[PDB]
RNA sequence: GUGAACAGCCUCUAGUUGAUAGAAUAAUGUAGAUAAGGGAAGUCGGCAAAAUAGAUCCGUAACUUCGGGAUAAGGAUUGGC
RNA sequence: CUCUUAAGGUAGCCAAAUGCCUCGUCAUCUAAUUAGUGACGCGCAUGAAUGGAUUAACGAGAUUCCCACUGUCCCUAUCUA
RNA sequence: UAUCUGGUUGAUCCUGCCAGUAGUCAUAUGCUUGUCUCAAAGAUUAAGCCAUGCAUGUCUAAGUAUAAGCAAUUUAUACAGUGAAACUGCGAAUGGCUCAUUAAAUCAGUUAUCGUUUAUUUGAUAGUUCCUUACAUGGUAUAACUGUGGUAAUUCUAGAGCUAAUACAUGCUUAAAAUCUCGACCCUUUGGAAGAGAUGUAUUUAUUAGAUAAAAAAUCAAUGUCUUCGGACUCUUUGAUGAUUCAUAAUAACUUUUCGAAUCGCAUGGCCUUGUGCUGGCGAUGGUUCAUUCAAAUUUCUGCCCUAUCAACUUUCGAUGGUAGGAUAGUGGCCUACCAUGGUUUCAACGGGUAACGGGGAAUAAGGGUUCGAUUCCGGAGAGGGAGCCUGAGAAACGGCUACCA
RNA sequence: UUACUUUGAAAAAAUUAGAGUGUUCAAAGCAGGCGUAUUGCUCGAAUAUAUUAGCAUGGAAUAAUAGAAUAGGACG
RNA sequence: ACCCACUCGGCACCUUACGAGAAAUCAAAGUCUUUGGGUUCUGGGGGGAGUAUGGUCGCAAGGCUGAAACUUAAAGGAAUUG
RNA sequence: GCCCGUCGCUAGUACCGAUUGAAUGGCUUAGUGAGGCCUCAGGAUCUGCUUAGAGCGGAGAAUUUGGACAAACUUGGUCAUUUAGAGGAACUAAAAGUCGUAACAAGGUUUCCGUAGGUGAACCUGCGGAAGGAUCAUUA
């Protein structure tokens, strides 16, 4: 259709941004980011729609044009941006910190972590290849690359990340029984741990999970994201932990601390 | 189905930079590039010891098979180097919840390697336009029928 | 402009399709660039997405292999004599790829003499050196001997001269320079 | 010889060169030609004249006693080397 | 029902090469049509081998129109024997 | 949210339709009309025609200011605040509208790119440029502007004279190796050696590697070390894929040789032989390849309404396939050349109709269904009808141009 | 060896169904709720769906399909 | 050849309704709201009308195929009493 | 009683129909062919390299060779959808006209079928059917 499309509607965006039907046309449209404006957080959503720090649409210019907000320890100025998964978005005047993290529904969640554990963060290498000279890289779900990397890292990893400087500190690879978060699909926002990889020659191969409560369930390899040692992930989860409690079981807890 | 001499045509017939020397001497004269196809496909003992060309033959040749692996039957032969395969299936019609039989030819490449005739249950698998209809090529041929 | 587009055709079925929409830019086509042998004449385009092609308008001279020594030197390209596809490229000289034309073979015989020592086809010690060692192999052929008698070697243009811009190709040597003598002499 | 051809046109053999003759070149005739633009307005009536034309390929309607109509109609081609 | 003289125009066809009135009337063709064609028919005076109706193909038969064509015309001029 | 009643007879039971009843995000119309919330609305007839207005423009500290521009009184004598114009930049391909085309087409769900293009965005990537004379930074050219002008008339412009750049055209610049060739002279053996080139990146072709699964001795050319006249042989370099002629690297060349920063803003620091020397801070804009993102192009599988008073269809002149080429961003009869005679069909082709854009959906509420979808979302098409094209990353664009028809 | 059958994955949001919640009711909306109301706490935005095709999976009844007849069969 | 008993396969017939049907009736016209063994053909109020049109077959008479506009509340079946 | 057909009047729908009938759109053979694009050229003007003056390079307007794309005009055909028409010939409505009384009673010649011919009209006759008949019946 002639070029590049610039608009989106609402009711055209993403569901796990909770946009209300009414109060307009349109969505923000993400920039064309690290991470794909399908999956991705639009920094005036966090901030307006999340944070509830800003108000309006010129508020949150206001703020970033105020130069307040970081991203993965780099200050962003666009209104639009898309921040993705396992990113940063430091604010010094507000001294907090945020992780973004998926709930248990499927949301990002708005989710503090503190002065460190924002140092590093976590992504998963989509790609191993030579380069240039035959310099090898390695590039990171949100499209970092580095170069250089350890021998032993493949695709379907994930890599711990100096912010300030860049580079790889350690990193934890992919076999049976590894910590896992579920990156899209209709298990999405969950954690839990690998039962089996399911090889499937020519595309889709099925990874089982079982979480802490011991339930079991399947996703895409692709969506399948490696966050640390069984019990032990390398970043900072929400309560619930990504454990899927039954609808029946929600009730309960709602009418449980509901009392006196 | 026999090919002749197989250098018959205004160009010469040759797989791309397959050099064997003139300068050098082996047993016999010249080189072969064969590959293997994958999804577990057994690339023949006709392909790596023929003479024939092929640039579209999925091995010994330059495409290279992804995506769909479908069957069906031999229906013609009478083209040259492609075939016509007839893959038949029901259809579920829900208001009278029961099924109506369909069907749709597919032209499918297929390779000197191979030989296929009106009969023969066979397998093919999908690789990029290589003519106007054809997107498929014949990977494996079982037998025919009593 | 030309159109490239499946659905000017006909079905399978044979069946003429309605014209569905108008004709886009990306489905196009252009006109061939006819090279013809001459004073070098190159005409850039401006593909899809920027870059460049390049017309191949007037081309003399330009890079060709010898594939058994692993040595490329430029020569002239004097003209065509076979084609696979259209004589008419022949008759007019026309070059395209699969062209076998016949190039300068004199640049193609200096290095010969100045590498192997032997004068093709009939002091400074260091040299003798050299030219020692690499004896045994000096034997070429028959075939691509004798042109070197003439002065012009059997070529074939691996290049695509509308689209790069160079006319490139390699000598025919082995079955391939015996498969189109057959033709030359058993045709013209 | 050209050509489908005992056509028309030119020719070998053979036969003729016979049809009163000289000078001019008005009108009107007899016979032969060509006409700008219009195109049957001429006329009893297109009378006369003009247009068509060989061959190859293509396409060829109603009607019909199914044999025709048909060269229907409509188009393209044509030398030399 | 009558009537002179045996019957009393059936099937068909028509201003027809048969119609006086008559350039019949209606439609069609045309700028305009005593023309043509299609209709209508108490048809002066169509009509059944005195053959009636139809009819493909054929025609130096009679008739109307269309396209092409043209000195037929506007409107005449020039050329040759 | 599993219902029926009225009407054919003298009366009767059936068939059977007509009639009643109810619903409609379904349209019109009539009569009547007070309050809150909510809010469809020239789709249907005619994608018929349209006076006028509006709808696309855009500057940060950070490209270009000598405005006969405003402004204080500038340490501001190169500039510096503000800032029209104009230059360069980017956008104008999004939107919004409409449903006219379109029946395997679009479209849906589902694949493909080991078949391509990609402004931007994010992440990385560059010591190599001259060769035998700016690097304290080459050259002109122009707009605005001023001034002389033409036309009834337009977002028309002529010619005269100035002046800028991240415009246009140019163009130097830096480590240590190491491997290649070629080779003055020394002259015997198992013999050698200065110093003269070549090596960034990209373009083009050719060739080479990109390998292994289980172990042992014989062969030839010349070496590849090495020790003490005895000759020893110690060692094979892959990253990835279901899969490659993949990534990446190697040699020989090729090229009207691509990029390799003559670029701006804030700061004003540190050194010492003090020359305005040498060195330095965070920024902005760029730039080569790569990945990423926003996309694009094609593509696998299966699925459309009425129609046989449409049964054969395609193949001149591409119909189906093979080869070669050409063209494209790229696959492919997309086009050309040559060659074969293929391809679809009663499991309904081909053809015709559609008061047909497809879908998400809507009405109806036993079940099974019937009917509808111009229309808020997605995809598609179009801008009176057709075609052609310039700019561009992206257009076959129409609030762009060119032609024809109307 | 298919047809079939189960489980799953991958399925847009609206819409339908449907949980929750005192928009004063409601149609809706996806808000809200408790507070010390002097620089505050905090649970949400559930859930299930056209069942054709494709993909992965368990099932082997039903119905199909192949297999040694001049043995050119199996096996070491 | 005749008689008798048995048994297939026929053209019918009788009684009973086991059932079925609006009934007349039906050993199928049963095994049907406890609705499915397989399969072919046709019908969807009465007219208009087997008309018009196209096609096709025939020497022709004709056959085969076969509409719509419009019109109408009945038409019809079986049985009952008159 | 019911009841058929012609005939006679009133209104309505469609049909056939001379007009080589009109109209709109799609696909089209032929002929012609704008425009930009590619290409062979051209060279108003302006202009750089090596050496008044000569040799070889770059920039470039009008104009132009050839080519593909190709609107569109003319003339034909084909398919679709709509439509005018003198006249023709049906059918349908409205009722207690005219003619006779075909069918319903053995309807007064049982009715009906296919076919064939004939007749103002319903109908009549021939052949072969059927029973839906006015006969389920002559081992007598
Ligand atoms: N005939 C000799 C050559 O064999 C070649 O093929 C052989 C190998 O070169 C080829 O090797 C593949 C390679 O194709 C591919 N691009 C990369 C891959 N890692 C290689 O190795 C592959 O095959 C080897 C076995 O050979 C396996 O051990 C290995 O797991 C597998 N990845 O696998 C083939 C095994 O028979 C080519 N056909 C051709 O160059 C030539 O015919
Ligand atoms: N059939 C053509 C053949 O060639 C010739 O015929 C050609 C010519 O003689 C003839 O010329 C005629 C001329 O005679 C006649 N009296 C007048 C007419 N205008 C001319 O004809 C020409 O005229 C002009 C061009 O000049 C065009 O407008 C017209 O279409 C054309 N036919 O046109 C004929 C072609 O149509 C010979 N008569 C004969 O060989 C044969 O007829
Ligand atoms: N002009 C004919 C039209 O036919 C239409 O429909 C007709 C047919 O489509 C329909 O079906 C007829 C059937 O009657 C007839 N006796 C048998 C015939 N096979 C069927 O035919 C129909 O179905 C078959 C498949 O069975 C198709 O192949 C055929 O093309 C189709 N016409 O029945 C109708 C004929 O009775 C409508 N009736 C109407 O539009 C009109 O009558
Ligand atoms: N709205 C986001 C999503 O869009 C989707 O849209 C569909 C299409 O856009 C998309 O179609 C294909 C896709 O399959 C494929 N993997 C990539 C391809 N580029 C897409 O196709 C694209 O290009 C084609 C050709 O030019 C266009 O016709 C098409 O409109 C465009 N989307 O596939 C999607 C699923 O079939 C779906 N509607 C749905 O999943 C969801 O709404
Ligand atoms: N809108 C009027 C015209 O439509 C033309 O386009 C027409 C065509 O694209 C298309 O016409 C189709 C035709 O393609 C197809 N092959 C046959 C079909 N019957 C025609 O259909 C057309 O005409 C029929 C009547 O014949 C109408 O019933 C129908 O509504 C109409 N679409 O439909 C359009 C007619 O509406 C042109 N765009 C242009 O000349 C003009 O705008
Ligand atoms: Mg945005
Ligand atoms: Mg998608
Ligand atoms: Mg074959
Ligand atoms: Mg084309
Ligand atoms: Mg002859
Ligand atoms: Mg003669
Ligand atoms: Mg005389
Ligand atoms: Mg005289
Ligand atoms: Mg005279
Ligand atoms: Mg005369
Ligand atoms: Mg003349
Ligand atoms: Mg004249
Ligand atoms: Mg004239
Ligand atoms: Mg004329
Ligand atoms: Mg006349
Ligand atoms: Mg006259
Ligand atoms: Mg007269
Ligand atoms: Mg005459
Ligand atoms: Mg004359
Ligand atoms: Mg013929
Ligand atoms: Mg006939
Ligand atoms: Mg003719
Ligand atoms: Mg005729
Ligand atoms: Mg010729
Ligand atoms: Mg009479
Ligand atoms: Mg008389
Ligand atoms: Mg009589
Ligand atoms: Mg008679
Ligand atoms: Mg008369
Ligand atoms: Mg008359
Ligand atoms: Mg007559
Ligand atoms: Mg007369
Ligand atoms: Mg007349
Ligand atoms: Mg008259
Ligand atoms: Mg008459
Ligand atoms: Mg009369
Ligand atoms: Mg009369
Ligand atoms: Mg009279
Ligand atoms: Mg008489
Ligand atoms: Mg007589
Ligand atoms: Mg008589
Ligand atoms: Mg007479
Ligand atoms: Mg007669
Ligand atoms: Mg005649
Ligand atoms: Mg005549
Ligand atoms: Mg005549
Ligand atoms: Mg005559
Ligand atoms: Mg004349
Ligand atoms: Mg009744
Ligand atoms: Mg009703
Ligand atoms: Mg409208
Ligand atoms: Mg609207
Ligand atoms: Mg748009
Ligand atoms: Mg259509
Ligand atoms: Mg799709
Ligand atoms: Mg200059
Ligand atoms: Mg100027
Ligand atoms: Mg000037
Ligand atoms: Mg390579
Ligand atoms: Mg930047
Ligand atoms: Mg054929
Ligand atoms: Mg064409
Ligand atoms: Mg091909
Ligand atoms: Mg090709
Ligand atoms: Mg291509
Ligand atoms: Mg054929
Ligand atoms: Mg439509
Ligand atoms: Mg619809
Ligand atoms: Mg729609
Ligand atoms: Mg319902
Ligand atoms: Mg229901
Ligand atoms: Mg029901
Ligand atoms: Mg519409
Ligand atoms: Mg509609
Ligand atoms: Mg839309
Ligand atoms: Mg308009
Ligand atoms: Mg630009
Ligand atoms: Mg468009
Ligand atoms: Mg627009
Ligand atoms: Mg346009
Ligand atoms: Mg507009
Ligand atoms: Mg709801
Ligand atoms: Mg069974
Ligand atoms: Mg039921
Ligand atoms: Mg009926
Ligand atoms: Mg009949
Ligand atoms: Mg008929
Ligand atoms: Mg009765
Ligand atoms: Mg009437
Ligand atoms: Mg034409
Ligand atoms: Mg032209
Ligand atoms: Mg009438
Ligand atoms: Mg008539
Ligand atoms: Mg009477
Ligand atoms: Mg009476
Ligand atoms: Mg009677
Ligand atoms: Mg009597
Ligand atoms: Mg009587
Ligand atoms: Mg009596
Ligand atoms: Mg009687
Ligand atoms: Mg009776
Ligand atoms: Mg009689
Ligand atoms: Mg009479
Ligand atoms: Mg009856």
């Amino acid at each position: 259709a002639r070029g590049p499309k610039k608009h989106l509607k609402r009711l055209a965006a993403p569901h796990h941004w909770l946009l209300d039907k009414l109060s307009g046309c349109y969505a923000p449209r993400p920039s064309a980011g690290p991470h794909k404006l399908r999956e991705s957080l639009p920094l005036i959503v966090f901030l307006r729609n999340r944070l509830k720090y800003a108000l309006n649409g010129r508020e949150v210019k206001a703020i970033l044009m105020q130069r307040h907000v970081k991203v993965d320890g780099k200050v962003r100025t666009d209104t639009t941006y898309p921040a993705g998964f396992m990113d940063v978005i430091t604010l010094d005047a507000t001294n907090e910190n945020f992780r973004l993290v998926y709930d248990v529904k499927g949301r990002f969640a708005v989710h503090r972590i503190t002065d460190e554990e924002a140092s590093y963060k976590l992504g998963k290498v989509k790609k191993v290849q030579l380069g240039k000279k035959g310099v090898p890289y390695v590039v990171t779900h949100d499209g970092r690359t580095i170069r250089y990397p350890d021998p032993n890292i493949k695709v379907n990893d994930t890599v711990k990340i100096d912010l300030a400087s860049g580079k790889i500190t350690d990193f934890i690879k992919f076999d049976a029984g590894k910590l896992v978060y579920v990156t899209g699909g209709r298990n999405l926002g969950r954690i839990g741990t690998i039962v089996h990889k399911e090889r499937h020659d020519g595309g889709f191969d099925l990874v089982h999970i079982k979480d802490s409560l011991d339930n079991t369930f399947v996703t895409r390899l692709n969506n399948v994201f490696v966050i640390g040692e069984q019990g032990k992930p390398y970043i900072s989860l929400p309560k619930g932990k990504g454990i899927k409690l039954s609808i029946a079981e929600e009730r309960d807890r709602r009418r449980a601390q509901q009392g006196l | 189905s026999t090919e002749l001499t197989v250098q018959s045509e205004r160009a010469f017939q040759k797989q791309p930079h397959i050099f064997n020397n003139p300068k050098v001497k082996t047993s016999k004269r010249t080189k072969r590039w064969y590959k293997n196809a994958g999804l577990g496909f057994k690339t023949p003992k006709t392909a790596i010891e023929g003479s024939y060309i092929d640039k579209k033959c999925p091995f010994t040749g330059l495409v290279s098979i992804r995506g769909k692996i479908l069957t069906g039957t031999v229906v013609s032969t009478k083209m040259h180097r492609t075939i016509v395969i007839r893959r038949a299936y029901l259809h579920y019609i829900p208001k009278y919840n029961r099924y109506e039989k369909r069907h749709k030819n597919v032209p499918v490449h297929v390779s000197p390697a191979f030989r296929v005739q009106v009969g023969d249950i066979v397998t093919v698998g999908q690789c990029r336009p290589i003519s106007k209809t054809v997107r498929f090529n014949v990977v494996k041929v079982s037998a025919a029928a009593g | 402009g030309i159109s490239r587009d499946s659905r000017h055709k006909r079905s399978a079925t044979g069946a003429k399709r309605a014209q569905f929409r108008k004709k886009r830019k990306f489905e196009l086509g252009r006109q061939p660039a006819n090279t013809k042998i001459g004073a070098k004449r190159i005409h850039s385009v401006r593909t899809r997405g920027g870059n460049k092609k390049y017309r191949a308008l007037r081309i003399e001279t330009g890079n060709f292999s010898w594939a058994s020594e692993g040595i490329s030197k430029k020569t002239r390209i004097a003209g065509v004599v076979y084609h696979p596809s259209n004589n008419e490229l022949v008759r007019t000289n026309t070059l395209t790829k699969a062209a076998i034309v016949q190039i300068d073979a004199t640049p193609f015989r200096q290095w010969f003499e100045a590498h192997y020592g032997q004068t093709l086809g009939k002091k400074s010690k260091n040299a003798e050196r050299k030219w020692a060692a690499r004896a045994a192999s000096a034997k070429i052929e028959s075939s691509v001997e004798s042109q070197f008698s003439a002065g012009r070697l059997y070529a074939c243009i691996s290049s695509r001269p509308g689209q790069s811009g160079r006319c490139d190709g390699y000598i025919l040597e082995g079955e391939e320079l015996a498969f189109y003598l057959r033709r030359l002499t058993a045709k013209k």
